[PDB]
């Protein structure tokens, strides 16, 4: 169904001759839209500009809710988001294009063992240790993982 | 099941040799061992166990 | 051991 | 019950004539059976659930999705399936771009798109062809199509 | 040592010693951090052994930001484990290819004729009744997997700190002698984060070293080999097992040969060959794999020579290039095949001058050495930019490529070799193919037999490609005595290097000035100063055909003339590439300098490359030594405004002397606070620095001063004795460009505010306040005289291969612009037609008013326009210098201000649609503005000066302009371009005034660079 | 969220846990300081009351 | 006097392969 | 994990803040029980909310995205006719001056708790949108399906250098029967005039 | 080396290095070079022995 999702957007932005990144692993799925132009004379034309740029973006977007529609799969365009500083996979934040990790989520799983597995000496420290090179892996300067 | 029972009457049968012939080796390369026990019917064994 | 120690099952009200 | 109890007290399933029949007259209508689950750490009050499939269609979906994931997944980018953490944040560092530069001589517009029940609004008519050419190119036409 | 504690602690577990497994930490193998700023004392005791980090702009304010620099994340390698997919499961791989892939290690470290390799085959004959090989040696044991794949390390650190550090893994030379076991990726990981947690804080530039600091873990790699005494003998398990087993046939075994007494030259021949066949394979195939780094290692650029490995490379494509043209066209329409083989060369050859680990091999070392002995133009970067370097490839492979279309070729080595990094039967079928190809279809028609035997080729490369076998017909067709070298690529040249003077540079060309003085005393008096205006055209920038990296050092040098100006030694701080420190350096050849530019690394992709030095300095040749921080320049800060690197100044002139007599500061600045921390800077360090009788030059503009109140003239002025303003011949046609010279320095300051009233009887006989026509007659005047004289033919590039490249930039083919180029040297005594005509063939393949097809034409696009307007007004320039055609210039000036008038339209004629443009209706508008693009057109009027040479020119004669018309279409004349393209119309001085321009957008994607060693 | 009780063991514990981690940060303070540049010290939970 | 001639969307797409016809080697 | 750290990011303020979040969720709950977490799932969207509006400061010319600002601004005067918690809930989310602090909230959907699952519901829901009858343009699929083998053909050749179709059940006006005994591929305008 | 949990720091470098028996003892190596008491060298020239 992701191929297929996929062969969708592939087909509608060659139609559209319109520059996209996509990523996704099924029901979640982010689309980029890709754009760049020139030095401006004044901040009019650069506003023009945007608004040609959301313009040709909601212009692909229609494009492909009319092909899952098509397909028999809906879009709510009032739940999509958009945004040109700021992503969202995989509930992993993506701000000003930099990658942060949710670090209380990782604290939060401290003593907490998981399936079928009892509290132990080696087992209620592997909650701990993962948890922190997982914070260190997202984060820079890994002192606070440490500590 | 065939498969497993054979695989594992191989294991009873063909483990002992094995791991003779793995420590005969003069210069010991221990990866090397590990891949030719992956890399042979016993290894249906232990994916497995 | 043969038990649960942290919530790893849905929660219903059928029981209670 | 559980896979493996079930491998060491049935029979070994030969792929080839496995497949053979699947392909030429499906499977019967004892091994159609699937349950359901609710999920855990949920806060939704509806309910979503697991999938327990049975051995037959167990093995069939595993096997397929198998060799999907091995042969048509690299041909698209975009499936972080077989990817691992390195190709993920090359990926979503490739999708950032243009985010956080203090210019708008480069500019990507993310869409993040919410689909309503993707899962359940599948239906044969729609990914029947895409699926067939799939059982083409894997020697079994008329084998993907029958989910 | 770890290291070794750790290998007899595995002795005394399993009673035996153990190799393969043991791997040497960075921790102490290379230690703690050894800032630069520091003397870094282990930088005397040795040499190129360390891993170089530096923070152009520190690690502070993270996470507002991506930062500008790409990522090194780590090792290609796959985990085959996800956190983000924790419900998937490890990747495993069949029985059957962990068995097969064994074979990798049938003469690595074990023997064919023992008892081992025999088992190994016999358990293949075991789990199937499918009943020797090549060579390896050199590489490590730990790097060896069958079930997975040898990681190396990954990051375990964020991008936003990654994407503001460059570090260098070429400064390992010593160690690349030896094939020692550590990992670089390791090392170079630990480098980043090392950097990362020391320099948190930091906001200014930074560089650390990492240097190897326990000795002991080096452990240099021997070559063992295993075996065994006893018998194994696995019994058949194929027919109990065929249930879950689903379901290698030939295979070629070259020879080996004497590798060792072959010449360096062969050598570098034949890895550039296999390099370039690899590359035309996967770039054929649209791999990933094209643009890995192990196609083009940076651990060769100086262990090989430059002409071998490049004739080589050429070889390669070229036969590459040979292997695709049966796929690709029809053999029934087919003829003249080197035609298609030429095109697929060039296809090749201009998707590697855009490849990043490519240009890096050639960014610096002889394979650069040999790209600069053909005439070409210096690059005007700091470290060269990818365009930059692909520039140079692609001239140097044009001036290799030019007997290619005579029709003469053929290989300089009749023998082939092989290594182990391109052990396949996938490299090496059509490898051995295709000397056979080659004969084919460079020939110039075809026979039946060709034909035939093109399609058994075809067929026969489908068969291997595909892993299919071959009958005992294509026999003819394989290579014969093709060799094999058992060392890898980047540890195959290991050979020395052999056996500098300085070209003749005779008395460059120089200009006079026009000075105007300012005089200090206490009297404060006003400021009133007319602003000029900020006006720009680059006639004169076009006039100047002496490219060096820039035209600033005819600037330089006339001031140096007509001032009286004399140094033993100096300091230039600004420039790009050592342009006027070059000049400096060449006018004084008994003159050392210090040199000091700000390191561009934007359009700059490095693979682990340390940042080359100036490209100017290739000028001196072998004499760089006199500029004394030539070779370490990026290793230290560079902002004007950081303190330190006036303190890094001061160190040098301390430890070497130099009694410093000049100092320079040529460079552009983009707001009045960096040039004001510049000024304060330069107030309190250069007591310390020049001397009583010193001089100083500080480029700045009028617009500058007349806005700023605080500016150069208000702080270095009085602290000097005498003190000008000086603006030169060889300057822009109109700008505000002023250097403040200042010769004496005082004691003591009695005399701080200037007297601007002594100014504005002078302030405007700048250009910037002159007309149009006063600065044409001034282009004129620097047109007739012989800016070319001095300079060796090594510093410029040739014209005809200029104005072809130009041409083929313009949308024009390749053939056409090769033609059109000799055009100009049959006759050059009538030129200004042939510039008309290169107009004219320019709009014609750019928009073709010509062919009729049956679906109406999409309208133009930018960079189809731009280039159109471009050209047009570049040509417009050269022709109104030539024939006095000043309305003409006016008309260019407004253009590059307003934009330049394009008006499109598509008629509907017999045939059904054809496209058609002008510059004065109200059709579809395309008004492109070019006012970001003044170099292309200078480089115009350049390219068409530098064909003239002086030399008289005969009037316009449409004749001549429709016979060479003729030869691209019948159809084009003089009369076409009248009433369907509206070039004549523009020439003719008849345009739309009003500006329809807008701003341009495109759905481009973004570039974002980042890699896997 | 309620403070309608004794958490007597809750202070107790969290003593420890400060008193217990003080010790050990030595190892982390040494580490810190030798491969990074920057010294740091321990600081209890109890600061921020 | 005079010279030697004298009359008597907004945004674009993202695309706008081989060369064999502009090329042509000569031989002997 | 918020408390005196070395990287001095969060204060004791905005720990209160935390608190006082845990404290409107804790209102929701003590108010309406199992029923609340119709209302706490809208945590995580009001963060995103919260994140793009910060992330947009440094680049404050584009134009807004206003579909989901009116998607939250909607469900919340609508949750607000049932529990009025949630419109503050949404209005101190929106307070908070950092991303660090958002970053924590947006992680902290699950410190609420978790309801009681109706089953029922969920399974009548689910037989709902499952057997929903669709209208379909099959030649979509068709399409599809003939890009799906265009990219597959077109990749194995390249490696390959071969066509995995037959010419011999092939007509023999194909444009397709020289290219697939002798190894070729057609040219791009060939490739149009055989669209799906 | 002798461990049971409580993996080492300097496995917060490198992510997937290869060889822990040498990552373990270049950790306690540092720290005796770089410790600033006697228990902490007795400690690390135990661990790795
Ligand atoms: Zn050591
Ligand atoms: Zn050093």
């Amino acid at each position: 169904w992701t191929i297929l999702n996929l062969l969708v957007i592939q087909r509608e932005a060659k139609i559209r001759n319109t520059a996209v990144k996509v990523l996704a692993q099924g029901d979640n799925q982010v689309i980029c839209t890709q754009y760049k132009t020139k030095k401006s004379r004044n901040v009019v034309e650069l506003q023009g500009a945007l608004n040609q740029m959301v313009s040709n973006n909601e212009k692909i977007m229609t494009a492909i809710k009319i092909g899952t529609g098509k397909l028999g799969l809906l879009i709510n365009d009032d739940e999509t988001m958009q945004s040109a500083d700021y992503l969202n996979y995989g509930k992993i934040p993506i701000f000003r294009g930099v990658i942060r990790g949710l670090e209380t989520k990782r604290w939060s799983r401290v003593t907490c063992v998981t399936n079928d597995q009892i509290p132990t000496c080696a087992n209620i420290m592997s909650s701990v240790s993962t948890n922190a090179l997982t914070v260190a892996h997202f984060a820079e300067n890994p002192i606070n993982a440490m500590i | 099941n065939q498969v497993i029972k054979d695989a594992t009457i191989y294991l009873y049968h063909e483990e002992d040799r094995l791991r003779s012939f793995l420590w005969s080796i003069n210069p010991l390369f221990p990866r090397f061992l590990s891949e030719f026990k992956s890399g042979t019917f016993l290894g249906v064994a232990d994916g497995l166990i | 051991n043969h038990a649960d120690y942290n919530l790893n099952s849905p929660l219903i009200s059928d029981d209670i | 019950k559980k896979v493996l109890q079930t491998m060491l007290d049935t029979k070994a399933t030969n792929w080839k004539e496995f497949l053979k029949e699947i392909d030429e007259k499906g499977l019967d209508d004892d091994d159609l059976i699937i349950g359901l689950k609710g999920k855990e750490r949920e806060l939704k009050l509806a309910g979503r659930f697991f999938s327990l499939m049975s051995w037959k269609l167990r093995e069939y979906f595993v096997i397929t999705e198998y060799l999907i994931k091995t042969h048509f997944v690299p041909m698209f980018k975009g499936l972080t399936m077989a990817d691992d953490l390195t190709a993920v944040i090359k990926k979503m560092l490739d999708s950032s771009s243009g985010q956080g530069l203090k210019s708008y001589e480069a500019i990507c517009i993310a869409n993040h798109i919410d689909y309503e029940k993707w899962n359940n609004h599948q239906r044969k008519l729609s990914n029947g062809p895409v699926f067939r050419v799939m059982g083409q190119f894997l020697g079994y036409p008329s084998l993907i199509e029958r989910t | 040592c770890s290291a070794t504690h750790a290998d007899t602690l595995r002795y005394k577990s399993w009673g035996r010693t153990v190799i393969g497994t043991t791997v040497p930490h960075p921790l102490e193998m290379l230690g703690p951090q050894h800032r630069k700023e520091t003397p870094c004392a282990p930088c005397n005791t040795s040499g190129f052994n360390y891993v170089s980090v530096h923070c152009p702009d520190g690690i502070h304010d993270v996470f507002s930001s991506r930062g500008p620099l790409p990522a090194y994340l780590g090792s290609k390698t796959s985990e085959s484990t996800s956190i983000l997919q924790p419900w998937e499961r490890e990747s495993k791989v069949p029985l059957i290819k962990r068995a097969t892939r064994l074979r990798d290690a049938i003469s690595w470290f074990v023997e064919p004729d023992s008892k081992l390799a025999m088992t190994i085959l016999s358990n293949i004959h075991s789990l199937t009744g499918e009943e020797h090989g090549f060579k390896r040696t050199g590489s490590a044991l730990h790097r060896f997997s069958t079930s997975r794949m040898s990681h190396g390390g990954f990051a375990s650190q964020s991008t936003a700190a990654l994407t503001r550090l460059m570090a260098t893994t070429d400064t390992m030379r010593d160690l690349g002698d030896q094939n020692f076991d550590f990992l670089f990726q390791a090392t170079l990981l630990y480098a980043q984060i090392t950097t990362t947690v020391a320099r948190d804080g930091w906001i200014t530039s930074c560089t650390d070293h990492y240097h190897i600091a326990c000795k002991s873990c080096l452990r240099p790699i021997e070559e063992i080999t295993l075996d065994s005494s006893m018998d194994y003998t696995p019994p058949d398990v194929s027919h109990v097992l065929k249930t879950w087993r689903n379901g290698e046939i030939k295979q070629i075994y070259p020879l080996e040969g004497n590798w060792k007494n072959l010449a360096p030259a062969e050598q570098s021949y034949q890895v550039g060959r296999c390099i370039g066949f690899l590359y035309g394979d996967l770039a054929y195939r649209k791999s990933t794999h094209a643009e890995d780094s192990s196609l083009f290692p940076l651990s060769i650029q100086g262990r090989i020579r430059g002409r071998g490995f490049l004739k080589g490379l050429l070889d390669g494509l070229m036969r590459a290039s040979c292997c695709q043209v049966i796929h690709r066209r029809s053999l029934a329409h087919l003829k003249r095949p080197a035609n298609a083989v030429y095109g697929g060369l060039i296809y090749l050859i201009d998707k590697l001058s855009v490849s990043p680990p490519f240009l890096s091999l050639t960014r610096s070392g002889p394979i650069r050495d040999e790209l600069e002995t053909i005439p070409h133009k210096i690059p005007t970067s700091y470290p060269t930019s990818n365009r930059d370097m692909g520039v140079i490839v692609r001239n140097y492979f044009k001036y290799q490529c030019r007997l290619i279309e005579k029709g003469k070729y053929r290989s300089h080595y009749s023998q082939l070799w092989l290594f182990s990094d391109v052990l396949s039967i996938d490299f090496i079928g059509p490898f051995s193919i295709s000397t056979t190809l080659l004969q084919i279809l460079y020939k110039p028609f075809l026979s039946g037999k060709d034909k035939n035997e093109l399609r058994e080729l075809a067929n026969l490369s489908s068969l291997l490609r595909s892993g299919e076998g071959w009958e005992d017909i294509h026999v003819k067709f394989f290579t014969k005595d093709i060799l094999l070298c058992p060392e890898e690529i980047r540890h195959a040249c290991k050979f020395g290097i052999a056996k500098m003077s300085y070209p003749p540079w005779g008395r460059e060309s120089r200009g006079t000035i026009t000075t105007i003085p300012v005089y200090y005393t206490t009297t404060p008096y006003p400021k009133m100063l007319e602003m000029p205006p900020r006006i720009q055209n680059p006639l004169l920038s076009g006039i100047r055909l002496g490219q060096l990296p820039t035209g600033a050092h005819y600037k330089i040098r006339s001031i140096l003339h007509g001032m009286g100006i004399h140094y033993r030694d100096f300091l230039s701080c600004g420039d790009g590439s050592g342009g006027m420190t070059a000049a400096l350096l060449r006018e004084n050849v008994h003159s050392r300098g210090i040199f000091n530019s700000l390191l561009e690394l934007s359009g700059s992709v490095m693979r682990g490359a340390s940042p080359e030095p100036p490209s100017a300095l290739e000028t001196l040749g072998g004499d760089k030594s006199r500029c004394v921080n030539g070779e370490t320049c990026w290793e230290y800060p560079s902002d004007l405004c950081d303190p330190r690197t006036w303190d890094y100044f001061l160190r040098l002139k301390a430890g070497l002397g130099l009694q410093i007599d000049l100092i320079v500061m040529d460079m552009e600045v983009r707001d009045s606070s960096t040039s004001l921390k510049i000024e304060t800077n330069v107030r309190n360090y250069v007591h310390r620095i020049l001397d009583e009788q010193g001089v100083l030059i500080y480029k700045t503009y009028g617009t500058y001063i007349c806005e700023s109140e605080k500016n150069a003239v208000t702080i270095l002025g009085p602290m000097f004795k005498t003190v000008d303003l000086v603006q030169t011949e060889f300057s822009s046609s109109q700008t505000s460009e002023v250097y403040m010279v200042c010769k004496g320095l005082k004691k003591l300051i009695d005399e701080p505010n200037p007297d601007w009233s002594s100014i504005n009887e002078s302030w405007k006989n700048l250009y910037a306040f002159q007309s149009s026509e006063q600065e044409f007659a001034r282009a004129k005047k620097v047109s007739t005289y012989f800016t070319l004289t001095g300079i060796p033919s090594q510093f410029i590039p040739d014209p005809f291969v200029n104005i072809e490249t130009m041409l083929q930039i313009f949308g024009v083919p390749t053939g056409v612009s090769h033609a059109a180029a000799l055009k100009s040297s049959d006759r050059p005594a009538d030129l200004l037609t042939i510039s008309l005509f290169y107009m004219a063939i320019i709009s014609y393949y750019n928009i073709n008013h010509i062919r009729v097809g049956p679906i109406p034409p999409n309208p133009p696009s930018d960079g189809i326009a731009q280039n159109v307007g471009i050209a047009i007004t570049g040509i417009s320039f050269w022709l109104s210098l030539m024939e006095k055609d000043i309305p003409l210039y006016q008309q260019c000036l407004a253009v590059i201000q307003q934009s330049f008038p394009i008006r499109w339209e598509a008629v509907s004629v017999k045939g059904g649609y054809k496209q058609k443009w002008s510059t004065r209706g109200d059709g579809l508008p395309k008004d492109t503005r070019i006012s970001d693009s003044l170099a292309p057109i200078g480089n115009w009027i350049r390219s068409l000066e530098l064909v003239r040479n002086q030399v008289r020119l005969n009037p316009f004669n449409e004749i001549l302009f429709n016979q060479l018309c003729r030869t691209v279409d019948n159809h084009l004349k003089w009369s076409n371009l009248r009433r369907n393209t509206g070039m004549i119309e523009w020439i003719n001085r008849r345009i739309s005034k009003e500006d329809r321009s807008i701003l341009m957008l495109k759905s481009d994607l973004h570039e974002e660079n980042s890699w896997r060693d | 969220m309620s403070d309608n009780h004794d958490a007597s063991q809750g202070y107790s514990f969290l003593h420890e846990v400060d008193k217990e981690a003080e010790i050990t940060f030595d190892v982390v303070e040494t580490f810190i300081r030798g491969w990074g540049n920057k010294p740091i010290e321990y600081i209890k939970k109890e600061r921020w009351t | 006097t005079k010279p030697s001639y004298f009359q008597a969307e907004q945004v674009e797409g993202f695309i706008q392969d081989y060369a064999d016809e502009e090329v042509d080697v000569v031989f002997t | 994990s918020m408390v005196c750290r070395i990287d001095n990011l969060f204060s004791e303020q905005d720990i209160f803040s935390l608190l006082n979040i845990y404290r409107i969720g804790d209102k929701i709950v003590e108010r309406q029980g199992n029923f609340s977490y119709d209302l706490i799932k809208m945590v995580e969207p009001i963060c995103n909310l919260k994140l793009m509006k910060l992330a947009r400061e440094s680049r404050p010319l584009v134009p807004q995205f206003p579909h989901f600002e009116n998607h939250i601004k909607t469900s919340v005067d609508e949750g607000a006719k049932i529990d009025r918690g949630i419109r503050f809930l949404h209005d101190q989310i929106m307070s908070v001056k950092t991303v660090d602090l958002t970053l924590v909230i947006y992680g902290s959907f699950r410190h609420w708790g978790h309801p009681f699952i109706d089953y029922y519901t969920g399974l009548e829901k689910l037989h709902s949108q499952v057997t929903m009858k669709k209208d379909i343009d099959v030649s979509y699929a068709k399409a599809l399906a003939s890009d799906l083998a265009r990219i597959v053909l077109f990749q194995q050749f390249n490696d390959h250098k071969k066509w995995f179709v037959n010419g011999d059940l092939l007509p023999h006006d194909h444009p397709f029967k020289s290219h697939v005994k002798e190894n070729t591929w057609p040219t791009a305008a060939q490739v149009q005039d055989f669209g799906d | 080396i002798g461990g049971v949990s409580g993996m080492s720091l300097s496995r917060f470098l490198i992510r997937a290095f290869p060889d822990p028996v040498t990552e373990s003892l270049s950790f306690w190596r540092f720290i005796h070079v770089h410790a600033r008491s006697e228990h902490l060298k007795e400690m690390s020239a135990v661990f790795g022995n």
